[PDB]
């Protein structure tokens, strides 16, 4: 009877196929131990869809842009109730003075805007001076140095430096408003 | 046909395999499509996908699944496979959920291969964008009680099982990701009854493995700024908290609603929210500064600062849902746990590896709300059996039986507000090892931890740290005080000289007020107290040639201590090896540190071009001396003390200064210092001193004002106390009582002012067995002043300082003493012997490490670059500052009145102000000079005649030497170049032009000056005291305390240089330890009628001084003054009738009066000397023999190989001899006196008139008291004398000769008897000790102890290893120290046999004992070379 031979051949080949597939799957499962194999930080290593990976990469880029743009405003109404008398209040005033006097004033249609990445007072003032060459090169350098000395440098920063920075900012704004009526 | 059945079977195979192994994929596709559509996941930006699921097992509650992925924009949750069982066959116990009863686990979840990857925190960043109106960011991202109760009743216990799981924290913008992994997580989530809340959710479970680490992000663009981790475990990255098991219990109240009228309380009915973590075996728990930087980066990303001033949270009111108040964390270490701190110093991996015992817990309460004070979080760590070790060559750091930390950290509302850290440290029975390398290591660790990021005002947050360290139940600090800071790194039997400070309570407080942004100066104050039963113990290597001597001295000294021994310490309780020499009840040390913070100005993020940036910035300093120095105020007080004084105290103080505040701050193992090429020697030295890698402000100097005050010091002058006589009280160790010792050091940039002030000091000497009485010595005061002059010319910045002038001034007050003879003379002799032996320590002296042999230029003795410039070489040998500096010592002793009292004789030695000066650049000569100025010293003697109820004393003899003014010019030191004088002159005038403090170099005088005179700057521009120092004509005491109120004029004697217009000594009450509970009457009368009678007034009653109130030591000194010998005018007698290069006057005059009774009294003294000889300890004899060996440098005939050195010329003397006036007298029943007068002589060699006259007290009857007795002369004269050697009457004269010659013969016989007595005693006692040591089986008494690994580093190591007569003596020291029969020599013992009187037998006994000892000695005897000539 050939039917019995066909049946037994089918049974043995089916069992062999099943055991081979399940053994390969079991080997794969055993090898992929998540407590032994070091993972990858890449999002594409866990998410197969390219659209979701791209969306999350864009969200991470937006978060990094926010981190760059997230700058503390030291000169604040309730932050001056604190400090106020402490010796470092003057540099706190100075670091925000440049921002308030320039960005808060030059936030118009034709005014320049500080870049979100690589935010530099020196580079921003250079960009402004490129459009408006009336401002001397000494003015921008001195203003940038005053703000940088307030922010980072151990040299004595006091009311005199704050007054100098305010006078230079007033001169800069006066010339820039003369050039921008 | 076969084709049809083949097609059918192929279809069977395909369909069956697909439906049994691949239908899950299509079912998962369908369910993935359905789920995100029905709940709108894709619309809400959620990526969801299922790679496999089963539908046929629903009627068994089983739902298999595979490749389940869930991403919501913040974290990715991925599961490789698993199954979800709902065991519906388990009956529901109740209609409604009863939280108070047990429920079956109807829900069972198994997850295989769980991934959780947290890469973003969109909520906080969206909140920040909303609060800052960043509209651009907000658009680019493109973004029920009944049911709860029924579901929790239906599910019962949620059994969640995770075979393997990993948690990854990080994204593409973080350099490193936090990888947390575990295995075999079995957990049971349950809901139970909760007080004040809806329900309590508990998440218990265990994990059979857990590990956390920081792994490298592959997407990151690492630059040179990024720093690699100190250590990695292969691909796992930097480890953190490895463990073998973890048991976790997470509890969280499910919040309800407020029912009371008042809002939710902050302290009452708090919702429960806790977390418990119990760790098993193999917990390693590493960390470090690099891990801290990575933690800061990851946390700052995932928890960004909004820079918003917070507000006190509004507590929910009635009817509103409650909120969580705080979270409690409890971490328990159930086994022994390691806790390591790893950091990098250059290219070497350093570590602080600690350990804690089982059941060491960490508690952590974190407030989850904000109040009007902001928010805070607590911490309570407890480490049992906490043991710490370092990575240095000396790895021992710390150990205690319990360590408790209580930290409270408060954050105010404003993000910029001042934080407050309050940390309390508590130790129980803690012992520590302190080396200066530990301070260097911890400073490097702290600097690495802080980092190199620049300070930003927009990121600056002020904060104070309140540190309070407490040690209870005993503390112990061990300091390694090996000479030249050698260390033995052997784990066992470390042969290190160690000093341990022990006590009951130790305190340490330190506030860190970092409340200013880049302040010009930062001030930090430290306090440290040892508060009860404080002691100082000293240990020496067992075979160091100091330990046996010290142990013998301690065993044999008969000292009574007022301070009970301290039971504290852990490694210093072995009294046989540890010597407890100091005992006090309080030691407080205060530190006041003012410093300019070291800002790395190269890290300032300046976008301005450097060309114009330098214009605005101030010019940088070219030299470290151009900077304003830092400040450090040190204030140490020792409240009281009971001291076992010895020279080892001085030695240990010197080693402390060298190893902790001197050039030798760095340890050196005794196994590494093997370098012979100076080129590579300099290279290794250069690498450690990386001057080019540091800014100029790193080498900023520091002004230090040290004030050390030691109060109420009772010191035991340890010696070999004599033998005990049965009928007499044992003679104890002499005791010195000092009320206060004040030490002030004022070190500035260019000079240091060392000033030591001592109050009046007593010395009570115990009454001897002879019976004369107790002795006393009184010192009115002592002051030391040292002016060190500094310069930085041609000095390496690592040293940054060379000393070219060193002026010292010793001022000794009035010395008054009343000592008995010969006991107290012997006491002084052996006190000086032990003191000098221990201070010098010739066999204990060690070679300086080659890398530590600094020069005048800050480089090494060998391979010095500046000397290389001379003779045009790369490197040459410079010379040390000791050989080149100008040193000058001024010594002044206001007075000296010592009386030696015998039964029938006293001998008073009185002196005038004595000045001694040592000047190595005296006048124009730059060689060692000694100047002696003794205006007068007299010796008087009184002989007691007791034929009356009142004592009768006569001036038997007199002496007087006046006008001694000698200038000694010692030759140049041997092995010194011929041009040392020129080199020293150039060195001195090079490092002086900037200051001109040594005025004698710039004076325009033909004859230069010295600090011998006032031609130097000494504590001021004008040296007032030094101007008239050598002017002894006025005879004016120099120790007169006073206050000088001119800041430019130098301060007077006993006037603090730290304070202003204040004496260095303050009379303040302090703690002290109380006491625990001739032979013929006719001849003597005949001499009394002629010789001047005197009254002797001894001190009234020498008692034991007690400190009591301030000034009581002064009162004891004032009561026991010097003995007075008062002359009587009515009994005045015949004592007065009379008629290399060395320069100066030997003496102005030399008086001498002698009578036969005076020589009789000298005989009395000599006889008393010999009587006390058998009562002397043989140990002092062993000590003196050993002193001979060591002072000879062990120059045996066997050790002559080591001595191959290979004044000798130009010795000239020009001195003036005194006018000698000798007056003799002799009376016998009648009075004959002979007067000798030698006029002044001079040596170039001449003489002068000599008059010898023999008078005769013959009355005015035969051709004011004795008005009838003139003097009739028999004269004899010599006109002059020049020696040039350059390289009846009988009847009256007979009684004179037969008396003077008889007395002289008796004196000479007595002297010979004393000499032979001493020799016989020496031989007999040495033989006795040798025999007793030979017949001893005690383990400690042995020829050689240990391996003597430290002996290789000692000078004269080869010599002492081949003084076999000195190794044997060291064994004898060990016999005195440890043998049980050693107290067999504390008996007053004469010769055991009458045979020992004969010389030959007593010498042969000693020779035979030496022969017996030779075989035992020779086993370890290391012979230098070989002497076969002596062997035969
Ligand atoms: C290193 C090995 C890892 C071991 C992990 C140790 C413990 C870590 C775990 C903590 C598990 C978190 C418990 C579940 C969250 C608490 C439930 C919750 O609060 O949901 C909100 C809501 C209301 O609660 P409130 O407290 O009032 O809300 C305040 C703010 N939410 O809760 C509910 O209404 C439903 C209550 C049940 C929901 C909880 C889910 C039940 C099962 C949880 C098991 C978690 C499995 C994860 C373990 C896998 C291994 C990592
Ligand atoms: C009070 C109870 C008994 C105490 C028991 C321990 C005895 C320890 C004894 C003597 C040493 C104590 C002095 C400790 C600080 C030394 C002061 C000092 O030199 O600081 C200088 C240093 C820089 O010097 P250098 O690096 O060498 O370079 C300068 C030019 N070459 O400047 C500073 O940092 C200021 C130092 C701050 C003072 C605070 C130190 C507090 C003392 C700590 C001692 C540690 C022992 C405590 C362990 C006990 C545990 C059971
Ligand atoms: C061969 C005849 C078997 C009958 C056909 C059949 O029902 O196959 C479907 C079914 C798989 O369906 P899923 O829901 O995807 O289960 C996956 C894991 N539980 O296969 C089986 O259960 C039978 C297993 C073969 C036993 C031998
Ligand atoms: C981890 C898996 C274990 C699930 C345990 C969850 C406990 C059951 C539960 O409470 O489900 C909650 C949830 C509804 O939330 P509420 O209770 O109404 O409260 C939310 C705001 N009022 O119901 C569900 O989604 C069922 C939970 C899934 C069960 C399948 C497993
Ligand atoms: C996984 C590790 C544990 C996770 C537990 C789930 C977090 C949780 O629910 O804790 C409760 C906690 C307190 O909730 P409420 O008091 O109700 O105030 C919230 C008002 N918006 O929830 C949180 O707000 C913080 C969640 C982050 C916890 C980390
Ligand atoms: C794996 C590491 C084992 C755990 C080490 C102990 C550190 C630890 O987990 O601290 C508890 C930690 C800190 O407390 P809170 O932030 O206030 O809790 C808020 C919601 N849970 O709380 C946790 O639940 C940790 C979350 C699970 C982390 C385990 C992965
Ligand atoms: C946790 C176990 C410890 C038990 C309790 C100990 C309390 C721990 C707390 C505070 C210790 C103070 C160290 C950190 C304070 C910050 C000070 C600082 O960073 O300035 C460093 C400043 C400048 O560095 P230098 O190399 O000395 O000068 C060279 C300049 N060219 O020097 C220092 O202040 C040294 C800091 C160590 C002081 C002593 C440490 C504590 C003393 C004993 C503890 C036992
Ligand atoms: C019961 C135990 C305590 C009893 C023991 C009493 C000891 C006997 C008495 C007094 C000790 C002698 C006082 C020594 C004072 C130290 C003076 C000193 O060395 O200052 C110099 C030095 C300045 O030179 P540099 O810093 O290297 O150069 C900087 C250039 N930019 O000053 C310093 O460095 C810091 C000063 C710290 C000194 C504090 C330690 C004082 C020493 C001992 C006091 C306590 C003794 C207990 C330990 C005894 C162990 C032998
Ligand atoms: C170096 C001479 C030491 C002995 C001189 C000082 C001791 C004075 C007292 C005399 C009695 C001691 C007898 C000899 C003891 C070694």
């Amino acid at each position: 009877d050939g039917t019995s031979v066909i049946y037994v051949c089918a049974v043995i080949i089916l069992i062999l196929i099943w055991v081979a597939i399940i053994g390969q799957r079991q080997i794969w499962r055993h090898r992929h131990n998540v407590a032994r194999v070091r993972p990858q930080v890449s999002l594409s290593s866990r998410i197969s869809s390219k659209k979701a990976v791209l969306l999350r990469e864009t969200q991470l880029d937006t978060v990094m842009r926010l981190r760059c743009e997230n700058q503390a405003r030291l000169t604040d109404c309730i932050s001056l109730q604190f400090h106020g008398e402490k010796p470092y209040v003057h540099r706190m005033i100075a670091v925000d003075e440049v921002t308030l006097e320039i960005d808060g004033q030059l936030n118009r249609i034709e005014g320049a805007v500080q870049r979100q990445a690589g935010e530099s007072t020196y580079s921003y003032l250079k960009r402004i001076r490129e459009k408006v060459p009336s401002i001397p090169l000494n003015l921008v350098h001195r203003i940038a140095f005053l703000q940088e000395s307030a922010r980072f440098r151990p040299e004595k920063f006091d009311v005199e430096q704050v007054m100098e920075l305010r006078s230079l900012l007033n001169q800069f704004l006066r010339i820039l408003s003369a050039e921008y009526d | 046909s076969f084709w049809v059945t083949a097609s059918v079977v192929t279809l069977f195979l395909a369909w069956s395999t697909f439906v049994v192994l691949f239908f899950s994929r299509v079912s998962a596709l369908f369910f993935t499509f359905v789920i995100d559509k029905y709940l709108r996941l894709s619309k809400n930006g959620i990526h969801f996908k299922i790679g496999g699921i089963s539908i046929s097992g629903l009627h068994a509650g089983k739902i298999m699944f595979r490749n389940v992925i869930y991403d919501n924009g913040d974290m990715t949750i991925k599961v490789n496979d698993g199954h979800l069982l709902f065991k519906y066959w388990k009956s529901v116990e109740h209609r409604h959920l009863n939280l108070s009863t047990k429920r079956a686990s109807r829900l069972h979840l198994v997850l295989n291969g769980l991934h959780v990857n947290i890469y973003n925190n969109l909520t906080k960043y969206t909140e920040i964008a909303r609060i800052r109106r960043f509209d651009w960011f907000f658009e680019n991202t493109n973004m029920p009680s009944s049911v709860w109760e029924n579901m929790w009743n239906l599910l019962g216990i949620v059994h969640i099982e995770v075979s393997a799981g990993c948690i990854l924290v990080g994204n593409k913008f973080l350099p490193y990701a936090l990888w947390t992994r575990f295995e075999n997580l079995n957990s049971k989530t349950s809901v139970t009854e909760s007080a004040n809340d809806r329900a309590l959710l508990t998440f218990e479970g265990e994990t059979e493995n857990v590990a956390v680490s920081l792994i490298k992000n592959e997407q990151f663009d690492f630059t040179a700024k990024d720093k690699d981790p100190p250590r990695t475990m292969g691909n796992d990255g930097c480890p953190l908290l490895q463990s073998a098991s973890l048991e976790f219990v997470y509890k969280q109240d499910l919040l309800g609603y407020v029912t009371d009228d008042e809002p939710q309380s902050i302290t009452l009915k708090l919702p429960l929210w806790s977390s418990e973590w119990r760790f098993g075996n193999n917990t390693v728990l590493s960390y470090g500064p690099w891990a801290e930087q990575q933690r800061f980066l990851i946390y700052s990303f995932f928890y960004p600062p909004d820079f918003q001033n917070s507000t006190a949270t509004a507590m929910p009111t009635r009817g509103k849902k409650r909120i969580h108040v705080k979270h409690d964390v409890k971490i328990i270490l159930t086994k022994e746990t390691c806790m390591d701190i790893w950091f990098m110093r250059g290219e070497q991996l350093e570590s602080i590896r600690t350990r804690c015992g089982p059941l060491s817990s960490l508690d952590m309460s974190i407030l989850w709300i904000t109040t009007e004070k902001g928010f805070y979080w607590n911490m309570k760590a407890e480490f049992l059996n906490f043991e710490a070790t370092t990575s240095l060559i000396f790895t021992k750091l710390f150990s205690c039986k319990k360590f408790n930390v209580d930290g409270s950290f408060v954050y105010p509302l404003t993000w910029n507000g001042e934080q407050t850290w309050t940390i309390d440290y508590a130790f129980t029975k803690a012992n520590a090892w302190f080396v200066w390398d530990h301070k260097r290591l911890f400073t490097d660790l702290i600097n690495d931890w802080i980092g190199d990021d620049p300070s930003d005002i927009s990121k600056f947050v002020p904060f104070r740290v309140h540190n309070r360290m407490k040690v209870v139940d005993g503390f112990e600090v061990i300091m390694l005080l090996n000479e030249s800071n050698w260390v033995d790194t052997a784990d066992m039997n470390a042969e290190n000289v160690e000093v341990a400070i022990v006590g009951e309570k130790l305190s340490f407080e330190c506030e860190l007020p970092f409340v200013d942004f880049l302040p010009q100066t930062q001030m930090v104050k430290y306090e440290m107290r040892g508060e009860k039963s404080v002691a100082m113990r000293a240990k020496f290597p067992p075979d160091s040639a100091t330990a046996p001597i010290r142990a013998a001295l301690s065993r044999l000294a008969r000292c009574n201590s007022y301070a009970p021994p301290s039971k504290h310490g852990t490694h210093s309780l072995d009294t046989d090896v540890w010597f407890e020499l100091w005992r006090t009840e309080l030691v407080k040390m205060d530190f006041d540190h003012h410093y300019r913070p070291l800002i790395v100005k190269s890290n300032i993020p300046s976008d301005i071009p450097f060309s114009i940036l330098s214009d605005y910035l101030p010019p940088p300093a070219n030299h470290p001396w151009d900077l304003e120095p830092d400040y450090l105020g040190v204030d140490i007080l020792i409240e009281g003390s009971d001291v076992k004084f010895t020279g080892l105290l001085v030695k240990l103080l010197f080693e402390l200064k060298n190893n902790y505040f001197g050039w030798y701050d760095s340890m050196t193992s005794v196994d590494d210092e093997k370098i012979d090429d100076p080129i590579k020697l300099k290279a290794s030295f250069d690498k450690t001193n990386a001057n080019g890698m540091k800014p100029v402000e790193y080498f900023r100097t520091m002004n230090v004002d040290v004030t050390v005050r030691v109060c109420n010091v009772r010191a035991e002058m340890l010696l070999y106390s004599p033998a005990i006589d049965e009928g007499a009280e044992p003679e104890k160790v002499p005791v010195v009582f000092v009320e206060e010792v004040a030490v002030e050091v004022k070190k500035t940039k260019t000079q240091a002012l060392i000033q030591v002030g001592v109050s009046p000091a007593c010395a009570y000497l115990d009454k001897s067995s002879q019976g004369s009485g107790p002795g006393c010595i009184t010192l009115s005061g002592f002051q030391f002043r040292g002016h060190a002059m500094y310069s930085a010319k041609e000095v390496a910045w690592n040293m940054g300082l060379v000393e070219y002038g060193w002026i010292m001034e010793i001022l000794v007050g009035d010395i008054a003493g009343t000592l008995d003879f010969p006991a107290h003379a012997h006491v002084l002799h052996q006190i000086m012997e032990s003191l000098l032996m221990f201070v010098i320590s010739p066999d204990d002296a060690t070679k300086v490490p080659d890398r530590m042999q600094f020069c005048q230029h800050g480089q090494l003795i060998k391979a010095c670059s500046i000397a290389g410039k001379k003779t045009n070489e790369i490197l040459g040998p410079c010379k040390t500052e000791e050989q080149m500096k100008y040193r000058q010592i001024r010594i002044s002793v206001d007075s000296v009145n010592l009386t030696f009292v015998e039964e029938k004789t006293i001998l008073q030695i009185s002196a005038d102000p004595v000045r001694v000066t040592i000047c190595n650049a005296h006048e124009s000569r730059f060689t060692e000079h000694v100047c002696i100025r003794v205006p007068g010293i007299s010796i008087r003697q009184a002989v007691r005649i007791k034929e009356k109820p009142e004592n009768i004393w006569i001036e038997g003899a007199n002496a007087a030497i006046e006008g001694v003014s000698l200038d000694i010019e010692l030759p140049t030191p041997k092995s010194a170049s011929p041009t040392i004088g020129k080199e020293r002159l150039e060195f001195v005038r090079m490092h002086d032009a900037d200051t001109k403090r040594l005025h004698f170099l710039w004076a325009d005088h033909s004859v230069w000056g010295c600090a011998c005179f006032g031609n130097t700057c000494f504590f001021g521009d004008v040296d007032e005291i030094g101007s008239t120092f050598m002017e002894t004509l006025t005879k004016k005491k120099f120790f007169v305390p006073g206050i000088e109120r001119n800041p430019e004029k130098q301060p007077q004697v006993m006037q603090s240089v730290i304070l202003k217009n204040k004496p260095i000594l303050s009379n303040q009450p302090h703690m002290f330890y109380k006491k625990p509970k001739l032979q013929s009457m006719e001849m003597s009368s005949s001499y009394a009628t002629f010789v001047d009678n005197v009254r002797v007034e001894l001190p009234s009653a020498i008692t034991v001084p007690q400190f009591g109130e301030p000034g009581a030591i002064l009162e004891w000194c004032q009561a026991h003054q010097a003995t007075r010998i008062i002359n009587d005018v009515n009994t005045s007698g015949v004592n007065e009738v009379r008629f290399l290069a060395i320069n100066g006057v030997a003496a102005t005059s030399l008086d001498l009066f002698v009578t036969p009774i005076g020589i009789e009294a000298f005989e009395r003294l000599v006889t008393a000397a010999s009587h006390s000889v058998p009562a002397i300890n043989p140990c002092i004899l062993v000590h003196m023999c050993y002193r001979d060996c060591v002072l000879k440098k062990h120059r045996q005939p066997l050790t002559e190989s080591l001595f191959a050195d290979e004044p000798i010329s130009e010795v000239d003397i020009t001195v003036d001899l005194p006018r000698v006036s000798i007056g003799l007298f002799q009376c016998g029943v009648t009075a004959n006196m002979g007067l000798l007068l030698i006029d002044r002589a001079f040596i170039q060699l001449n003489g002068s008139a000599i008059t010898v006259q023999l008078l005769q007290l013959t009355n005015r009857d035969a051709p004011r008291m004795n008005n009838l007795e003139p003097r009739v002369m028999m004269d004899f004269n010599v006109s002059d004398t020049l020696i040039i050697l350059e390289r009846p009457i009988y009847e009256a004269l007979a009684p004179v000769m037969v008396s003077w010659l008889s007395v002289v013969e008796n004196f000479l016989r007595t002297v010979d008897k004393f000499i032979h007595t001493v020799e016989c005693w020496k031989s007999v006692a040495m033989a006795k000790v040798l025999k007793l040591a030979l017949d001893s089986t005690d383990e400690k008494v042995v020829v050689k102890v240990g391996k003597n690994r430290m002996g290789r580093t000692r000078v004269l190591s080869a010599h002492q290893a081949s003084c076999p007569s000195c190794i044997l003596l060291k064994t004898l020291f060990r016999w005195f120290a440890y043998a049980g029969n050693a107290p067999g020599a504390i008996n007053h013992r004469l010769d055991i046999r009458p045979e020992f009187e004969i010389e030959e037998t007593r010498k042969t006994a000693l020779m035979a004992l030496l022969s017996h000892w030779q075989s035992d000695v020779g086993k370890e005897l290391k012979l230098v070379s070989y002497e076969d000539a002596h062997r035969f």
